[PDB]
DNA sequence: AGACGGCTGGCACGACTTTTGCAATCGCAGCCCT
DNA sequence: AGGGCTGATCGTGCAAAAGTCGTGCCAGCCGTCT
């Protein structure tokens, strides 16, 4: 089988989209919050304590 | 190749026991794939080749 | 190259061709049993070079040069019989009309 | 699985895959020139979607 | 008065339309290949198995028999190597010596290779791996029983008299082989039905490959010609980026995006105009075709680049690039544009034009002369005199080679 | 049996076609420095 | 407030060389033939 470069990341749109929101489980990302974010639609803070 | 075992080397099966299922990271995606994809054309109609 | 209905399938037996007429249109009214070719067409292929093997072949037999391959139509398997009538559609632009 | 004698039509057997490769190439052409934000974000969103 | 040339009547060229003409003269298959390879960076420029049945392909059908045939590992390797370099016609592609080299075994010799080939020479079909076919027809006849008459005469001819039949030299063949008069032809005919290229027989199937680019359907006389809509390329202007440019804080960067977009719009409109000019040219050509194609290539007037470019305002280079590698499907079928033009002649049809299907049907009639011998160029000249159009024997040889007809004293055959 | 011939093609020369391969100036005015 | 001023514009068809063909037509040839 082949591959592809895939610089644009690809999480399993499988991942965390079923009843087990796996990513919402790991990053604690709220499903609405994570949902708004992945559409590149939030620009949420990532870190930053200062 | 001696052409007797090279022909013979085609056919063999293992125990394959205890089939497991676990996730995967892209480095092995490069590893398993003999290559990565680059173009969206499949074949020609001008010469009908890969 | 255009495939042509001439019943001139290369490497073919006459009896198979025997039911076929000049068109390849087999004479109307015969029995069918087995799978012999009904429409005798051939697919033209690309030409041969000097091709010393093929040169000697066309020198020996000739007239074929493997230029076409037997590209013919036959009776359906296990399905046999005799005809009652036939049909054909020649698009405008060709005027063969062999047994037609 | 060719249909008409002419065209192969692996629809979504590659039409998805081919569209993917095509957009991937388009991206590899575009963002390397410091892509405009609107275009680049819309394209990447389409990429995740596809 | 005192004639001559006198001063009267510059800037910078660019390859813009020149590259465009490079595309047009290039064929639309690779032209679309570039069109994709072009539109890529221009961001504003827009089951799995079905039947899934495998086949034999003959050589593997031979392998199927080989598997059931008793064979050793070296024997299997030699047979498989022999199978590897196999032609469609069923003749052996490489010689026995090349096969011995490919085996790469000093134990493997030419005799062992020949024995392996012969044990596999007539398994399926007769005359497989012909190896410079000649002994292949010999093995085919040998497969036939000797009860068939004239088998001896055919065999002696095929032994070492292929050349005599090569030139259709029946008199020299009879003088050499001492073959019977009006009976040696019987051995010749029995040889004629010998399944040549018998391996070519297995190969029979192909899919369709010709692209209708324009369509004239003879719509009520003077065909309604029309191009292929889907085949005609077209881009979509980035209206998002068109609205992503002015409002860009760098109104300079975004308005420059707008300017590049406008320039590309000019490029696409020029390509479409190229298509449309080709189309009106096609309208003139179809006006021609309503008689020519309707009367076929036989009644076709030879046209010239000058002639067509005169009917248009298109430059002669413009048209000359425009049609290069162009083909349209018509009521006749898919026909190439490069085929459209033809050289004119000095025939006494009252005019100058091209031979074409006249030359083809002339070859047809020259063959249609007594099947004893091909009609000579004088026959063509007389046929043209009947046609009332002047044609010459040198011209006849020319038009015949154009129709690729056999020579007069080469196509003579026993009736 | 040897010249007959009809052919065919090389030969060459015109007859027609034919592609490719060019490369700013007139202004502008904006900029920038001074 | 004046200078410099500089690169900011924006095009394309046809020619020149090349090729290339029509057309036939001489040399060798084959048929055979008287």
């Amino acid at each position: 089988m082949g591959h592809i470069e895939l610089a644009s990341p690809t999480a399993h749109i499988w991942f965390l989209k079923s009843l087990p929101s796996r990513i919402g489980l790991l990053l604690d990302m709220p499903l609405r919050d994570i949902e708004r974010v992945l559409y590149f639609e939030s620009y949420v803070v990532i870190e930053g304590g200062m | 190749k001696d052409l007797l075992k090279f022909l013979k080397a085609q056919t063999k099966t293992e125990e394959f026991d205890a089939i497991k299922i676990a996730l995967a990271s892209p480095d092995m995606i490069r590893s398993w794939s003999f290559g990565e994809v680059k173009k969206p054309e499949t074949i020609n109609y001008r010469t009908f080749k890969p | 190259g255009p495939e042509e209905i001439t019943a001139d399938i290369p490497n073919v037996g006459e009896a198979a061709l025997s039911k076929l007429d000049e068109s390849g249109i087999v004479y109307i009214g015969a029995e069918v049993t087995g799978g012999d070719i009904l429409v005798g067409k051939v697919t033209p292929k690309g030409e041969t070079q000097l091709t010393p093997e093929e040169k000697l072949l066309r020198a020996i037999f000739g007239e074929k040069a493997s230029d076409v391959k037997d590209s013919s139509l036959r009776v359906p398997n296990g399905v046999s019989g005799t005809v009652i009538d036939v049909q054909v559609f020649t698009r405008d632009g060709v005027e063969k009309d062999k047994r037609a | 699985v060719p249909l008409d004698g002419g065209r192969f039509a692996t629809s979504d057997l590659n039409d998805l895959y081919r569209r993917v490769i095509n957009r991937n190439n388009r991206l590899k052409r575009l963002l390397d020139l410091a892509a405009p934000d609107i275009i680049v974000r819309n394209e990447k969103r389409m990429l995740q979607e596809a | 008065m005192k004639q001559g040339l006198q001063l009267r009547l510059q800037l910078a060229m660019t390859p813009q339309l020149q590259q465009a003409i490079r595309l047009l003269q290039l064929s639309t298959l690779e032209l679309q290949q570039e069109l994709q390879q072009a539109l890529e960076s221009n961001p504003l420029l827009e089951l799995p198995v079905y039947q899934g049945e495998t086949t034999q392909t003959l050589q593997d059908y031979l392998m199927w028999q080989v598997e059931l045939t008793p064979f050793t590992d070296t024997d299997r390797a030699i047979a498989t190597s022999i199978v590897d370099a196999v032609d469609d016609t069923g003749y052996l592609t490489i010689q026995i010596e090349d096969i011995v080299d490919s085996i790469g075994d000093d134990e493997i010799g030419l005799e062992e290779v020949e024995a392996v080939l012969k044990r596999i020479q007539r398994f399926d079909p007769v005359g497989v791996a012909a190896k410079d076919l000649r002994d292949c027809l010999l093995i085919q006849l040998s497969q036939f029983a000797k009860e068939t008459p004239w088998l001896e005469e055919a065999r002696l001819i095929i032994s070492d008299h292929l050349d005599l039949l090569a030139n259709h030299d029946f008199r020299t063949l009879m003088r050499v082989t001492r073959l019977k008069e009006e009976v040696l032809k019987e051995a010749v005919n029995l040889i004629q039905s010998l399944d040549p290229r018998p391996g070519q027989s297995i190969q029979t199937s192909e899919p369709e490959y010709v692209i209708p680019d324009v369509l004239v359907r003879k719509v009520s006389g003077r065909w309604t010609v029309e191009l292929n809509a889907d085949s005609i390329p077209r881009l979509k202007i980035n209206q998002q980026y068109a609205a992503m440019g002015n409002s860009a804080r760098n109104d300079a960067d975004g308005q420059f995006i707008r300017s590049n977009l406008q320039e590309a719009r000019w490029l696409i409109k020029s390509l479409e105009s190229r298509n449309d000019t080709l189309l009106r040219v096609s309208r003139c050509i179809v006006e021609q075709q309503q008689a020519f194609f309707e009367q076929g290539e036989e009644y076709m007037k030879p046209m010239v680049l000058a002639d067509i470019a005169q009917a248009v305002e298109m430059h002669e280079s413009t048209i000359s690039r425009v049609t290069t590698q162009k083909y349209l499907h018509s009521p006749r079928g898919i026909f190439e544009l490069k085929y459209f033009f033809s050289s004119h002649v000095n025939t006494e049809g009252g005019g100058e034009a091209s031979s074409t299907a006249i030359r083809a049907l002339v070859k047809k009639l020259i063959a249609a002369e007594n099947p004893a011998k091909p009609l000579s160029d004088s026959k063509l000249t007389s046929m043209l005199s009947e046609q009332g159009i002047m044609v010459a024997r040198r011209t006849v040889a020319k038009y015949r080679e154009s129709l690729s007809i056999p020579p007069s004293n080469q196509r003579k055959q026993l009736v």
